[PDB]
RNA sequence: GGCGUCUGGGGGGAACGCGGGGAAGUGAAACAUCUCAGUACCCGUAGGAAGAGAAAACAAAAUGUGAUUCCGUGAGUAGUGG
RNA sequence: GAGCCCGGUACGUGAAAACCCGACGUCUGUCUUGAUGGUGUUCCCGAGUAGCAGCGGGCCCGUGGAAUCUGCUGUGAAUCUGCCGGGACCACCCGGUAAGCCUGAAUACUUCCCAGUGACCGAUAGCGGAUUAGUACCGUGAGGGAAUGGUGAAAAGUACCCCGGGAGGGGAGUGAAAGAGUACCUGAAACCGUGCGCUUACAAUCCGUCAGAGCCCUCGACGUGUCGUGGGGUGAUGGCGUGCCUUUUGAAGAAUGAGCCUGCGAGUCAGGGACAUGUCGCGAGGUUAACCCGGGUGGGGUAGCCGCAGCGAAAGCGAGUCUGAAUA
């Protein structure tokens, strides 16, 4: 049998040229008329996933 | 590949129970219970081994004492007469002496005697 | 001369099972699973966080699309060219898969990575800017089917 | 390149071919062969073996008893691994043993193989083994005694030889093997190599190419 | 409808086929959507195999394939999903 | 422990009859009262079908923008500038000609029969069943469902005498062996005795351990018995000493489990799976899957997969690329 790639965690992250695992981050979708632009600019973009689930990231997108 | 463990597994319950001989009741006669015999019987002896040391050390201090106060000189302040007059004969051999050749020992406590200071209970 | 009595695996080779829950001396009545839990027992899912919504869950999903009629070029450098034709010569895809430098049954577009000095005639389906003026500057024509 | 020289039943030598120095000159690779001879010895293994779990043994669907107040072990089949004559639970299954090895690690082992007999002069050359159209052992035991006297030996022979396959297939030690059915556990078995004149012209044809 | 007369059925069988009906424990760390599963079981039926089969088909501008069935890939991908 | 003793094997030979495969004919049907190529119009090309609508099923697709296939209820067309498909739909282009029916080979299986194979089990294993086996036995019934292999080369299975009611035994015999006597190969442990050596009836003992008097046995040297780089068995007496495993902050624990012995009883397997780490082959390349040819483990098999260029949602650009009005 093969293994099954999360679809979840798929859908979410990514790899880059050298392998690193990027996420987008949250705060973003709705609610955000407060949010001044600082906190929107900064919340934009990917982001390297923290070495802290860097472990989990990985079996999930590979297996 | 099936295999029967009676070959393997025997080996093991032949040598506690001939290394269990001379124990009374069950503790020589199954497997299971001269086993924990032997779990207690090694340790007891690895226990005496040491303190073997000490009782033995012991047996001759109560034979020097002995002899000692034989001869009206205490065992501690004998300790100290030797020490300082540069005899180092064990205790071992000591008690040997007072046992077997009483006269060398009397020899030895006079020895002590003349090393001890003037006035033992001096500040020195 | 060598019989099947001589023949010996290299060093390093076979490594010897680490059997488990064989006895106190070696991995003994609990097999490095410690005592009791979920974990002594089964297993736990890889997905699983106790409750808490995942890392897979409270991220926003990734963005955009994947556009199936995507067209994807197999690239080879201007570099590569240089290295494989010292001589130079035309060279199309067929020559190019058979110096092993794009896959077979591709769509090649040449780029220019690297410094071309010979006389060369590629061939391939599109060409990056610099490719054009390394194949052109170096006195070759860069046709494109 | 190695000379052989080729000899006949009658004694006369005949010719020479020339090993290529490409097929009987490598350096043998102890830990190349050996992962090769054991990958066939894999594959000659048949797994017919297995035993029934607790779920194949015939019966033993009912609990035994109650749960509580019996005074005995809580049991919840008669054929559970622990009872006697309940179910294997680690037993073997029918398995296949053959393993992927790349065709460059098992070719590259056949011809370390062959070039260890021919530095030691182990490969003889033979036109034919027998007078044709009759076999007789008789004949073969006689001659291949004449070429060596070691207890084991392997005679490559082209598949439509027959006189000579029917001849030495009686001997004790000698095993008969076709050009193209050539392998490493059978080349390293063997003290010597007795190989065909025509067999020997379509190994060596085969690979040089 | 009643007669008389000729030919047929009826029941059994381990697996495999085809067409119907069709759960629950279980996973979801609860659960109803969903999964388990069109699985277990039941029904009607043949055969030595059955079913499918000779384009109201794919395809994508190539002057391409050319009945069905069965393996390997495509691919755990495109997608779908409280 | 047999190639040369037997059954056989290699290799040949054998069918009255029945059945099965072929093959050649009787026989059956069809074309020849027939074909080939040309021109301009009317008729035909599968009907309660297609299509549409309502409610469902199923397709990667959980009703979603929901195409194609299909069930039930209504509504209900055209016959070729016709009709249906090219993921709502519309136009153009392309493919095909539904509502009629048969079709072998490639494919799945083994109740049964024949010949084989095993880095499979060897009597608590392997089928539940090596023996009365789905038998005995349990249940009203559906159903549940066991235990028991081995004397010896041959039975030569102990004639005859003695004790005894018999069973059983002792002589005598067969036997290589009766430490093979139909309770029979090998014959362990728990458990049960008998004989001998040491010790024990003023004594508080997780039953041992370290010292250790006496008695008994043994091996040497030296005399009557006496020592020794000695070995064994018992142990009077002194010192020390709170079972094993689980599970606990903590158990000798008055927390749990075990009456004893012998058998049996728990990280295994599949997949070109995922990650990591060794070793081996080739190396900017590596490798085949299915399948085909070989009584084999060998030879072929380029379809695919991984590496070889990245960025971007994507169009795209490319050693750059995205954001951005920006070389910011």
């Amino acid at each position: 049998p093969k293994a099954k790639t999360h679809s979840g965690a798929s859908k979410r992250f990514r790899r880059t040229g050298t392998g690193k695992i990027v996420r987008q981050k949250a705060n973003r979708r709705h609610l955000l008329e407060h949010k001044p632009t600082k906190r929107t600019r900064r919340l934009d973009g990917r982001t390297t996933v923290s070495a802290a689930d860097n472990s989990r990231i990985n079996k999930l997108l590979n297996g | 590949a099936r295999v029967k463990r009676a070959l393997n597994a025997q080996k093991k319950r032949r040598t506690v129970l001939k290394a269990s001989k001379g124990y009374r009741g069950q503790r020589s006669r199954l497997y299971r219970k001269a086993k924990e015999q032997q779990l207690h019987s090694l340790t007891y002896a690895y226990r005496d081994r040491r303190a073997r040391k000490g009782e033995f050390r012991k047996l001759w201090i109560s034979r020097i004492n002995a002899a000692a106060r034989a001869n009206d000189i205490t065992y501690n302040r004998l300790i100290q007469g030797l020490k300082a007059a540069g005899v180092e004969v064990d205790r071992k051999n000591l008690a040997e002496l007072a046992v077997s050749d009483p006269a060398a020992f009397t020899a030895l406590v006079d020895v002590a005697r003349a090393a001890l200071p003037e006035d033992v209970n001096a500040p020195s | 001369v060598i019989k099947l009595h001589d023949l010996k695996p290299a060093p390093g080779e076979k490594k010897a099972k680490t059997r488990v829950g064989r006895g106190e001396g070696s991995k003994g009545k609990t097999a490095g699973r410690g005592t009791k839990g979920t974990k002594a027992r089964k297993n736990v899912p890889v997905m699983f966080e106790g409750g808490q919504m995942p890392i897979h869950m409270r991220l926003p999903k990734l963005k955009g699309f994947k556009n199936r009629f995507r067209t994807e070029y197999q690239v080879v450098n201007v570099g590569d060219i240089n290295k494989a034709f010292p001589q130079g010569g035309t060279v199309g895809v067929d020559e190019l898969v058979a110096k092993g430098l794009v896959r077979k049954n591709s769509l090649v577009k040449v780029l220019g990575d690297g410094k071309l000095t010979v006389k060369v005639d590629v061939t391939a389906n599109k060409f990056s800017g610099s490719a054009r003026e390394a194949i052109t500057a170096a006195g070759g024509s860069a046709t494109e089917l | 390149t190695l000379k052989v020289d080729v000899k006949t039943p009658a004694g006369k030598t005949d010719g020479s071919v020339e090993l290529p120095a490409e097929l009987f000159d490598v350096e043998p690779n102890i830990a190349l062969m050996h992962q090769v001879v054991t990958a066939q010895l894999a594959a000659k293994r048949q797994g017919t073996h297995s035993t029934k779990t607790r779920g194949e043994v015939s019966g033993g669907g009912k609990k035994p008893y109650r749960q509580k107040g019996t005074g005995r072990a809580r049991q919840g089949s008669t054929r559970a691994p622990q009872f006697t004559g309940g179910g294997t639970v680690h037993g073997p299954k029918p398995r296949d043993y053959s393993q992927r090895t790349p065709k460059k690690m098992i070719a590259a082992a056949l011809r370390g193989a062959l070039s260890d007999r021919a530095r030691n002069d182990r490969i003889h050359a033979v036109t034919e083994l027998v007078e044709g159209q009759t076999p007789s052992t008789k004949s073969a035991k006689t001659f291949l005694g004449t070429l060596t006297e070691n207890k084991k030996v392997l005679v490559v022979i082209g598949r439509t030889d027959e006189v000579g396959a029917k001849s030495v297939r009686n001997l004790p030690g000698v095993h008969v093997i076709s050009p193209d059915q050539l392998n490493t556990y059978d080349v390293l078995n063997a003290d010597d190599v007795v190989f065909s004149v025509e067999a020997l012209n379509a190994y060596i044809s085969a690979n040089s190419k």
